[PDB]
């Protein structure tokens, strides 16, 4: 139990952080990744000066504040402040101390070494925690559902990857990381629908253009005769109702914003699109396990959810793969906690205890220990 | 043993280990199961045989005459009474001696529940609605619902909840799973309640701990079950050594003999590290406990990878003798011990129907609800697939407590000043005033007391505790030993 | 019983391992000749750290260890991993103690004396067998075919051989060895089929190239005009489906592979090939025993399989043959197991139980004794 129920998983992301512990089913905390610096002096009735505030507090306020990003593209930026985002983990969101924690945190798929051993320098001297691991996240992802070979198309907020895993070793030289992401995509949702003849104007009209997007938004297959059928106007459009009752209607773009996915084009990106993607990480893998890889190919992320999603990755990647193969696109309905699940089950095992890094091994090896 | 600080009686506190949860599904066939149920079909109590909508009959219930159903030598009508009579004075709520009851006939009923394959489809389809009417009603549930959730299995894999369906193979496997769920936990339960009458508001000073557990017993069949009994007994072991250690060392400085030595403990902690420590066996067996694609096989080379070669007590089977196959043997204080790796990931796991627990958690038999709220209030940490079950307080290990409360306990012995006691049994065939020899031979190695020969042995064999020493010897020089002896215990003998 | 049940044959080759009991019909245990060591550390998921591999784990894990072959050319070159390869035949695929099994191994057409005596002195010092026997390979394939008096041809994975053996005594100065094999004829295969316009890219591509060469390939007779035939374009080709659906045709290399047996040539061998090879073996012995000889050319080896390869020989060798000869190639249906099936029949064989060479031979005569 000492640390059974002691354990802490946290996945630190570029939109959302998803904390919580080792044990739990899904995140107990689930926050924005920003930290706000306010823009002038004053205060809150009945509060004090603060000097920053972090997650909803720094959204809510954000008029006032200066919005930053720790995390650009799924890589900490700044050291400085993705502390701040940590401390406020600890303490405000899961209310524990950290330093009688074990702490599994994750990392990005080709993490730079020297920030795999900078975290580890402020878990352990500026946290003091008693043992941690980083994980990496679409390790994680398929872990969680079940497997150890496998391929992961990973795609949350600000990055998309690709990580062929083989019996659990990620493959440095297959990873595909694709910078259009779900931040990307409620941007462009946004201009196809002011360009329906609208206006997200005040910051309440900004906000829930992301919330039309989750709701209403879909991956269809074909979705060449998808536009055809938007033509012939059947009963596919989808009134959503505002902050007030400014009753939006959104037939057609719906599936349009989704469509970006597969090509970038839609957004002025000359990158490949998510399943030739999958198919080139493919194709340069070794040839005997490529026949795994294809059979597996597990999603996890935010951006993964949108509906029909699998359908036509299913079919998109069967058309370009060798007919001998056999195709199989994992998509779970947890998916947008995959990867923090996965550090839930790994870190409240009953082998992993033999992985901790140990304040014993930090302190005689130096963060080189954990950087493996 | 809670003693007050006069010195008079204050409380008590039962803990239970390891239960034979098999016999509740199964039996050798010179065996039987647990006795209550042959109790309760004696009929010394008609009501309870209508009262659980079952007959007289052991053979209707398979679960529990797969070997045998009557004992000369007991009397299930007096026990049953015993029994009864027991929970009362024990403090238990009707209701709740009502549940007891109730609860334990519906396990019999389960393993009655059948099952077909739907046409063309691979499915179990429910093979009538008879007796899970029955099984339903007495434990405040719904036959369909039921027979749905076993059936249907609605999972949550990913984020949401995903509804799966299983084989008839599969219904029967998880049918005899929760049986065996629901009467553990009942134990489980009857024990606290227990402990609860027993708890009382005098103060108290000092208790005296009274453990009966078994011991390290070699099969040619080692499984799970053994480990988690060595382990325990090669613990206990080292315990004694220890305090031996410490019991000498003591004479050598009360007598002024120069004697130096090291902890006898020491030898064993070898084998303790291995299973124990982090990357020790538990753990490798734990932590692909977590890996949603793992197999036997698959935990076994992660077990060898890391400790074969490189690890002294690990070692590879000898597969010939009177053992049944091959995975790991491990070099014991009492010997080697063969052991197989197969369902441990599984038992290990505690894979349960958590649909149907769902409806236990909400059933109109309040006891029933009960047993199950700790399964309920973890679900939160292990909502998506794959993952971590401890996040919401769930299980992760079969292994994972066993090693929590084994540690609670080696704790409560330390601050214990221990007493041991090796109890023997003469000959398999039960012949009094006899004695088969290898038989108690084993015993002997097993129990410690070879090792406490051993340890005196080196050196200064025979050791005569003080008085015994007097009784015995005062005799020689009568006069002046008798003197000695009487006017220090001690002090005498010298 | 004692023995009868419990001789051993083990038959060690350059690609594959043939093991089982005598009395048996074909080998218990066929398996590569590997030994593969991690390149790497770490483990595979519930198994510990593992210091070496055999056989087909080390085929299947091939990229992440270095892969070594102990017998080069028949003979062995390495003890410490052909120690390994024993001990693994032994104890994991016939899952047998040692210590209470006869054994009888095999060697190589001139396999030196030192080798002979060592292989000894490791079968009883390091395994303890009771006793053991060597016999020489083309040897054991002759008298699995019946007789005792013939040439044998014998062609397996890294050595081809021409052993001309009288009364059972094979003779030494009149053997011939060709280093050109299996393993060099699916390299060629390989090159004329990318030649054809392909590419075995990933190992999945490359190991089946081997699986092409033993079911579609051929030996013609008048290669000739097969190649003519090729040319018209009959129903000659022959397409084979890949690990997925990739149709890849061969129609005329299909025999272009087993005709470089007969004209080394073609791989960049100035060696003389097969049937002349037969035949100079022939010229190179005695007089009176050369028309045995013509009339006894048994076959046996994986690479001797090739449909066809016997009526190529029977005509190659009539037509260097003196007319008044009687030329006749025995080429058994079970040969690529004529050698093992030689030592199961002698092994449990009645008479041979007085030449064992036993613990109580070796104990007093020291490995000198086996060595004859």
């Amino acid at each position: 139990d000492e640390d059974e129920t002691t354990a802490l998983v946290c996945d630190n992301g570029s939109g959302l952080v998803k904390a919580g512990f080792a044990g739990d089913d899904a995140p107990r905390a689930v926050f924005p990744s920003i930290v706000g610096r306010p823009r002038h002096q004053g205060v809150m009735v009945g509060m004090g000066q603060k000097d920053s505030y972090v997650g909803d507090e720094a959204q809510s306020k954000r008029g006032i504040l200066t919005l930053k990003y720790p995390i650009e593209h799924g890589i900490i930026t700044n050291w400085d402040d993705m502390e701040k985002i940590w401390h406020h983990t600890f303490y405000n969101e899961l209310r524990v101390a950290p330093e009688e924690h074990p702490t599994l945190l994750t990392e990005a798929p080709l993490n730079p070494k020297a920030n795999r051993e900078k975290m580890t320098q402020i878990m352990f001297e500026t946290f003091n925690v008693p043992a941690m691991y980083v994980a990496i996240q679409a390790v994680l992802s398929l872990y969680a559902s079940g497997r150890t070979t496998g391929i992961v198309l990973d795609s949350g907020d600000g990055v998309t990857h690709n990580v062929p895993i083989y019996e659990g070793y990620a493959l440095p030289h297959a990873i595909m990381r694709l910078d259009l992401a779900g931040r990307d995509l409620t941007d462009y949702l946004m201009k196809i629908l002011t360009e329906r003849g609208y206006s997200f104007v005040t910051t309440a009209e900004r906000e829930i253009v992301r919330d039309i997007k989750e709701k209403l938004c879909y991956v269809a297959l074909d979705f060449e005769n998808e536009m055809a059928t938007a033509a012939s106007s059947s009963s596919l459009e989808k009134s959503y109702e505002l902050p007030d009752g400014q009753v939006i209607t959104i037939g057609n773009e719906r599936f349009r914003c989704p469509e970006t996915l597969f090509q970038p084009s839609f957004i002025g990106m000359e990158s490949a699109g998510i399943h030739e993607t999958t198919y080139n990480s493919i194709m340069k893998c070794d040839i005997d396990i490529r026949k795994d890889l294809y059979a597996n190919n597990v999603m996890s992320g935010g951006t993964t959810m949108y509906p029909g999603i699998a359908d036509r990755m299913q079919k998109e990647i069967t058309a370009l793969a060798p007919s001998t193969m056999k195709i199989k696109i994992i998509a779970p309905p947890e998916r947008k906690y995959s990867v923090w699940i996965g550090g839930s089950i790994l870190a409240s095992l009953s082998t992993f205890q033999q992985m901790w890094i140990t304040k014993q091994e930090y302190d005689e090896a130096g963060p080189s220990i954990v950087h493996r | 043993i809670h003693f007050g600080a006069t010195g008079k009686l204050a409380s008590a506190d039962i803990e239970t280990y390891l239960l034979e949860k098999s016999r509740v599904t199964f039996q050798l066939p010179a065996e039987r199961s647990y006795h209550i149920f042959y109790q309760i079909m004696s009929n010394k109590k008609p009501e309870l045989i209508d009262m659980l909508l079952i007959t007289t009959n052991p053979y209707d219930y398979h679960y529990v005459s797969e070997g045998e159903i009557t004992v000369p030598s007991i009397d299930d009508q007096e026990e049953l009474m015993a029994t009864d009579s027991a929970i009362d004075i024990l403090g238990f709520s009707a209701d709740e001696k009502t549940a007891i009851y109730k609860l334990t006939g519906a396990v019999m009923h389960y393993g009655n529940l059948k099952f077909k394959q739907k046409q063309r489809e691979e499915q179990a389809e429910p093979d009538g609605t008879e007796v899970a009417d029955k099984a339903a009603y007495l434990m405040g549930l719904n036959s369909a619902e039921l027979l749905k959730a076993l059936c249907y299995p609605r999972v949550g894999v990913g984020n949401e909840a995903v509804t799966k369906g299983e084989t008839v193979s599969e219904v029967h496997n998880s049918v005899g799973a929760l049986a065996k769920a629901v009467y553990e936990k009942m134990f489980l339960w009857m024990v606290i309640r227990i402990n609860q009458q027993l708890d009382t508001k005098q103060p108290r000073q000092y208790f005296i701990g009274v453990l009966d557990i078994a011991g390290f017993e070699i099969f040619d069949f080692n499984s799970f079950e053994q480990l988690c009994i060595n382990f325990t007994n090669e613990k206990l072991q080292q315990f004694f050594n220890h305090h031996m250690f410490v019991l000498e060392q003591e004479e050598y400085k009360k007598e002024g003999i120069e004697w130096e030595f090291i902890d006898f403990g020491m030898d064993l902690a070898a084998c303790i590290e291995l299973i124990e420590k982090p990357m020790g066996i538990f753990s490798i067996l734990e932590e692909e406990c977590m890996f949603p694609k793992a197999t036997d096989t698959s935990f076994k080379n992660k077990l060898y990878d890391e400790h074969l070669g490189k690890s002294n007590n690990f070692q590879k089977p000898k597969p010939a003798k009177g053992k049944a196959e091959a995975h790991f043997s491990l070099v014991h204080y009492a010997g080697t011990v063969d052991y197989n790796i197969s369902g441990w990931l599984e038992k290990n796991k505690d894979p349960l129907n958590e649909t149907v627990i769902g409806l236990y958690q909400k059933s109109s038999v309040k006891t029933l609800a009960l047993l199950f709220a700790t399964y309920g209030g973890e679900a939160e940490g292990g909502g998506g697939k794959k993952g971590g079950k401890k996040k919401g307080s769930s299980f992760q290990t079969v292994s994972a407590l066993f090693r929590e409360n084994l540690n609670k306990l080696m704790a409560n012995l330390r601050s214990t000043h221990p007493h041991f006691v090796r109890c023997i049994i003469p000959n398999e065939t039960k012949t009094p005033g006899a004695m088969e020899h290898e038989l108690v031979l084993h015993q002997l190695r097993c129990n410690g007391v070879l090792e406490g020969i051993r340890i005196c042995r080196k050196g200064f064999p025979s050791r005569v505790l003080y008085a015994d020493f007097k009784q015995r010897y005062r005799v020689l020089n009568a006069s002046a030993i008798p003197e000695g002896q009487f006017m220090d215990s001690k002090k005498a003998s010298e």
